[PDB]
């Protein structure tokens, strides 16, 4: 069969949801990794970034 | 033990952040363990052995 067990569709946004949790760490860029302040100028890439 | 330059925080050695390596004293000539103490730690359950 045909790849297409899922299908998938977008929508009009009748209403709003809740905002992505909050970070209260460093918010690593690309990732957004919330991650401690004392893991900043760790020497480690703890960021995946 | 802050700068010892042993990490005496188990996990997070907490108390060797940001710590300036002129601060860091040579606290011992070696850091070795014996060559499996760490096996010495653990718990033990006395009915499954």
């Amino acid at each position: 069969c045909n790849f297409s067990d899922k299908e998938v569709e977008d929508c009009v946004t009748n209403r709003p949801c809740r905002s992505q949790v909050r970070c209260e760490g460093f918010v690593c860029a690309q990732t957004g990794r919330c991650v401690n302040r004392r893991l900043l100028c760790n020497g480690d890439n703890d960021c995946g970034d | 033990l802050v700068c010892n330059g042993d990490s005496d925080c188990d996990e997070d050695s907490a108390d060797e952040d940001r710590c300036e390596d002129s601060e860091r004293r040579p606290s011992c000539d070696i850091d070795k363990p014996p060559p499996n103490i760490e096996l010495t730690g653990n718990g033990y359950n006395e009915l499954t052995g």
